[PDB]
RNA sequence: GGGAUAACUGGCUUGUGGCGGCCAAGCGUUCAUAGCGACGUCGCUUUUUGGAUGUCGGCUCUUCCUAUCAUACCG
RNA sequence: CGCGGGGUUAAGGUGCCGGAGUGGACGCUCAUCAGACACCACAAAAGGCGUUAGUACAUCUUGACAGCAGGACGGUGGCCAUGGAAGUCGGAAUCCGCUAAGGACUGUGUAACAACUCACCUGCCGAAUGUACUAGCCCUGAAAAUGGAUGGCGCUCAAGCGU
């Protein structure tokens, strides 16, 4: 019998995943993020848009 | 299939279309493959591929040479059938071990290790010589005695043995070492003396080493 | 085997074995041609038609270029060269046909 | 010996568009462009004459100057290329169950897909990805044959052994069983 | 072979004091015998062509 | 154009491999040719001469030993 | 070193001529200048050379020798200092390449008359321009490719057709015969294997001898004439025509 | 009874016999003949009709090698 | 060979561990576990289409080797044999004409043919080759069973080898 991790075993999988799981799947996780959506839906410093500072073993010590 | 079934389909249909190509890309690469397999292989397998490289070249320079020449230039059988044959038409037309064992039932035990001869089936050996058992498989009743004369080899059957320089205890016993003579009976040979007259025993020296080899080997003396 | 069961050496041992396989490898180079004939002849009667004697069976003889080929091609589906040279057929070929639900087998000769 | 110099000559058409930087040799043509880098060998170039490139090593061994050689075959095919392009005329052949091949342009990543079915009688589908550069059409002239044109001789010659290969027989006698794609004619589109 | 993905047993290199001297022995064992042997007992090439002034 | 034993038909004619070219003139070469063949013969004199020396003491010596034998 | 050919020695009787033959060669023709008066030279450029033996046997009076054209010339003598008699040094600059040198003891005019009067048909040479576009049914391949009519013409055999596939026909050998399309016919298109006007190639003209079409004619151009008597040479058409040095 | 060795192997082990002749590049006392001398071939074993095993074991478990019974891959 | 200070050496070393040269000159070698300094068995007239030096012979514009275009004949389907055997399933002989050369033939192939191809020979091109050996460096020249060794790291115009 062949492996689980033979080469043509690895293919032929590979290509059921992209012809027949790939669209059912597609079409299962597209209605859930719909229904996550619906769920969801359900100074530049002084306004914070800019990034600062908060509030060394990588250098010696000087 | 009823009969040569492969060729017929060649006939009918033919080979291959790349068999010719690929026949030939593979006969070209032979070269480098060669060279490869010298310079890779390992272990017994360098071994037979040189000893069999080593012996093709032989051939192949014998052919060489028996080309240029020709190019170039513008009965130890019969022996041997002949007494194989007289032999065949002739032919168409307790043990010491055990005696000791019983003895001693009745390393005090020495046992000869190399091979001997005796020559009748059964003999009770004086007490001087009664302790020196000879085990039963490494006697050998012929020999293969070479003359020198003549270029022929035959298995000949062993009548005594004479002297053993090894050792005299051997020579008594009948141990068989190298370069040891023996007398062998050379009836088959047929070769003829002075007066024009037979002779049937003759020296022969074992020239092998039996233990060694089991076979016995000896050059006749002539 | 009572040669190395009375050896005494390792030495003793290893040209007692090299000995013993040297006689076999004699022997089988005395018997060179044998295999190749054996192997010659095993290839053929693999290659050889299987009749059944006793059942029912037609045999097509006569000299060659009659037609016997062309007839055993007519009557059943068997592949026999129908080349027109006179020892075309060098072995016995063989087909088999039905005849209200029976079988027979023909054997075309050469 | 450390041959001190050896120079080998590369002849170019009136009609092309060659280019090294470094070691990237490109060259224009009117059917594209074809660029292959050859940083891997240490070889000098130049224009020798108005349109013959000089290839050279200097102070190199029987390798370099052997390598100085191929690398020579290599642009010649190049310009062979980039002129008159490269064309592969396959043959198929079946016994009893003839082989269906469609061509497909696949749009995405624009490549050619060759799917080949009946191949002996296997029910699986032996689809083959084509090379970058190289076009694949049914031949109408001869029956049961292809055509592969391309500008590329390596990318051309690759794709068909892809092929030759991919369509080989398992476990069968090859002597009775001849089924198979196989190359043909090998020449130049012009 | 697959020895580049699966090594096999190292040979050492580290030579033994032991082996040294065994070889060393043997092979003094053998000059001795080379010269008992010699003891025991039982064409001038030419200017080369290729000389410019032969 | 012939044809070339593979299929490939692209492959330009090539020349012969040769990493020694152009260091020897073939005049040169010729007065080498001929100061060789000389070099050989006078070679070929030489020998027979001391040869036919050795062969004529060696039969000498050979009438010596046949007489002190006599 | 290493890395080189394995040179295929031949197992085979015939050797190399070499060194002997050639000097056998100069004093062949050395000899045979002076037996004879009219020493034509002539020219086969490119045509197979089978039918020589033919007009060997015909002019079996004359003497015919053909081979190194420089090998023929300096045995002539090219330098008039060393020339064999005057006039053979025009003769060595007449002699260029595929040269023939014929000694004769008749009449020039005959000889030339002869020689017009003979051509042969013949396998075209590689390098040649074809006249026709020949080509082969798209049915059965036969023995010529169809130049005779196919009723009266045997099949091609399956022993050639790998070498026609080989040489480039896209032929398949089906039930036995060997067709370059279907077995009864049409399906396929057909193969012209060489096209009007176009320079014949090795492989065209391999084909035709293959299937025994002839497109060159076997013919002799006679560049010149020496006289031995007047020591002259006098070159006619192909003798001026042909380029020479 | 005296004497002697304290004991064995440790780049050891494997798949291709021995004896004699022929041939044999080279080397050799001075040279292929003082002589040594591989691969092959010939003659003997070896040809014309198709049981050996003494004290032992028996089971399980771990690990490792491949000189691979099977699985996979190809010539 | 008493206890100390200073100086210079031997064996051995100067990539780091290790104090001292990534010192200088000329070359060789790429090992699918190279090699590493004072030593050999495996081992052999051993296999190597690895690489370099060298020796002796042979061809060479009278055109050397390789290549491409060709020729590759006639007696003659040579003699014996036999379903049939034409150079090419088998035994022997193996000659002559033409020759530029062509063998009573080197393989492929046919039921036999045919045909292809080989030897050999001419045309195109133009300059060194090509046969056998010797010497160096490198591969193999035989390997099992806990994970380990040029001392380690590591080193590739060396940190290997010769001076």
């Amino acid at each position: 019998a062949k492996s689980a991790r033979a080469s043509r075993i690895k293919e032929n999988h590979q290509r059921f995943k992209k012809n027949i799981a790939g669209p059912v799947e597609a079409a299962r996780l597209e209605r859930l993020s719909a229904k996550l959506m619906a769920i969801a839906q359900a100074s530049g410093v002084k306004s914070g848009k800019s990034i600062g500072r908060k509030d060394s073993s990588i250098v010696f010590p000087m | 299939p009823q009969n040569e079934y492969i060729e017929r389909h060649r006939k009918l249909h033919g080979r291959r279309l790349d068999a010719e190509e690929r026949a030939r890309k593979k006969a070209a690469r032979e070269g480098h493959k060669n060279s490869e397999n010298a310079q890779n292989l390992r272990g017994l397998r360098a071994k037979l591929y040189a000893k069999q490289r080593h012996a093709q070249k032989i051939q192949m320079r014998k052919a060489i040479k028996q080309h240029e020449e020709r190019n170039v230039k513008g009965t130890a059988k019969a022996l041997s059938s002949q007494i194989k044959n007289k032999r065949a038409e002739k032919a168409a037309r307790i043990s010491e071990e055990e005696m000791f064992k019983v003895v001693k039932t009745g390393g005090w035990k020495r046992i000869v290790t190399k091979p001997t001869f005796v020559g009748p089936d059964f003999t009770r050996r004086p007490v001087k010589y009664e302790r020196f058992i000879r085990p039963m498989g490494l006697r050998y009743k012929k020999a293969n005695v070479t003359h020198p004369t003549l270029n022929v080899t035959v298995q000949l059957p062993i009548l005594s043995v004479k002297k053993n320089p090894s050792n005299p205890l051997y020579t008594q016993l009948g141990v068989l070492t190298k370069g040891t003579i023996i007398e062998v009976n050379v009836s088959d040979l047929g070769i003829v003396t002075a007066s024009g007259k037979i002779a049937w025993g003759r020296y022969a020296q074992i020239t092998n080493n039996p233990e060694n080899d089991g076979c016995v080997n000896a050059v006749l003396l002539v | 085997v009572r040669l190395l069961k009375y050896a005494q050496s390792l030495y003793q041992c290893k040209q007692l074995k090299r000995a013993a396989l040297g006689r076999m490898a004699t022997l089988i180079k005395r018997l060179k041609d044998p295999l190749i004939y054996l192997d010659q002849v095993r290839q053929h009667l693999a290659r050889l038609p299987d009749i059944n004697p006793t059942t029912r069976t037609l045999l097509v003889a006569g000299f060659p270029n009659v037609g016997k080929s062309s007839f055993v091609r007519s009557v059943t589906r068997a592949d026999t060269p129908v080349e027109p040279y006179a020892f075309t057929t060098k072995s016995l070929f063989v087909g088999h046909l039905d005849y209200k639900y029976l079988r027979y087998q023909v054997i075309d000769t050469p | 010996m450390r041959y001190i110099h050896s120079e080998e000559t590369i002849p170019v058409p009136e009609n092309l568009k060659v280019s090294i930087k470094s070691r990237l040799v490109t060259v224009e043509g009117p059917r594209g462009k074809l660029q292959k880098d050859l940083s891997h060998i240490a070889v000098n170039f130049s224009v020798v004459k108005k349109g013959v490139i000089g290839l050279e090593i200097h102070h190199g061994s029987r390798k370099d100057v052997a390598a100085l050689r191929t690398v020579r075959t290599i642009i010649n095919n190049m310009i062979i290329g980039v002129t008159k392009g490269f064309k592969y005329k396959m043959r198929y052949v079946y016994a009893h169950f003839p082989i269906n091949v469609n061509v497909e342009k696949n749009a995405e990543t624009g490549c050619y897909e060759v799917e080949i079915r009946n191949f002996i009688g296997e029910k699986i589908v032996r689809k083959v990805v084509m090379a970058p550069g190289v076009e694949v059409e049914i031949s109408k002239a001869q029956k049961d044959e292809l055509i592969l044109s391309g500008n590329s001789l390596e990318a051309v010659s690759q794709s068909a052994a892809d092929i030759q290969q991919i369509c080989k027989v398992r476990n069968k006698d090859i002597r009775k069983f001849l089924d198979g794609i196989y190359v043909s004619e090998k020449g130049n589109i012009v | 072979a697959g020895t580049i993905n699966k090594p096999k047993k190292p040979t050492s290199k580290r030579k033994t004091t032991r082996l040294r001297a065994k070889i060393s022995k043997r092979a003094a064992e053998k000059k001795r015998k080379e010269r008992k042997l010699a003891r025991k007992n039982p064409k001038d090439p030419g200017i080369p062509n290729l000389f410019p002034y032969k | 154009l012939g044809m070339r034993k593979n299929g490939q038909v692209w492959l330009p004619a090539k020349k012969a491999f040769r990493p020694t070219k152009g260091l020897t003139s073939w005049e040169l070469r010729v007065k080498k040719r001929q100061e060789q063949a000389a070099m050989k013969a006078k070679e070929r004199e030489m020998k027979e001469e001391k040869e036919a020396e050795r062969q004529k003491r060696i039969q000498a010596i050979k009438e010596r030993r046949k007489k002190k034998e006599e | 070193p290493k890395s080189k050919r394995a040179r295929v020695y031949h197992l085979i009787q015939v050797n190399k001529k070499g060194r002997e033959a050639k000097e056998r060669l100069f004093s062949n023709i050395r000899e045979t200048i002076p037996k004879y008066q009219h020493c034509f030279v002539f020219s086969v450029d490119n045509m197979r050379n089978n039918y020589l033996k033919d007009v060997r046997h015909e002019l079996n009076d004359c003497r015919i020798f053909f081979g190194k054209t420089k090998l023929m010339a300096r045995a002539l003598g090219t330098t008039p200092e060393e020339e064999q008699a005057d006039g053979l040094h025009r003769l060595t600059r007449y002699l260029t390449g595929t040269v023939g040198l014929l000694f004769t003891n008749r009449d020039p005019a005959d000889i030339e008359s002869y020689f017009s009067n003979l051509s042969q048909v013949d396998f075209a040479r590689a390098g040649t321009v074809a006249p026709r576009t020949v080509t082969v049914p798209t049915g059965i391949v036969y023995s010529t490719g169809g130049e005779v009519p196919p009723e009266h013409d045997v099949p091609v055999s399956h022993t050639l057709e790998p070498e026609l596939r080989r040489l480039g026909m896209p032929v398949r050998m089906i039930k036995g015969k060997v067709c370059l399309g279907d077995e009864k016919g049409e399906a396929s298109e057909g193969y012209t294997i060489c096209k009007e006007g176009e320079v014949l190639d090795s492989r065209q003209t391999r084909l035709l001898k293959l299937f025994s079409i002839c497109l060159s004619e076997f013919k002799v151009s006679l560049l010149g004439y020496w006289n031995s008597a007047s020591g002259e040479v006098t070159e006619l058409e192909a003798g001026k025509t042909r380029p020479k040095r």
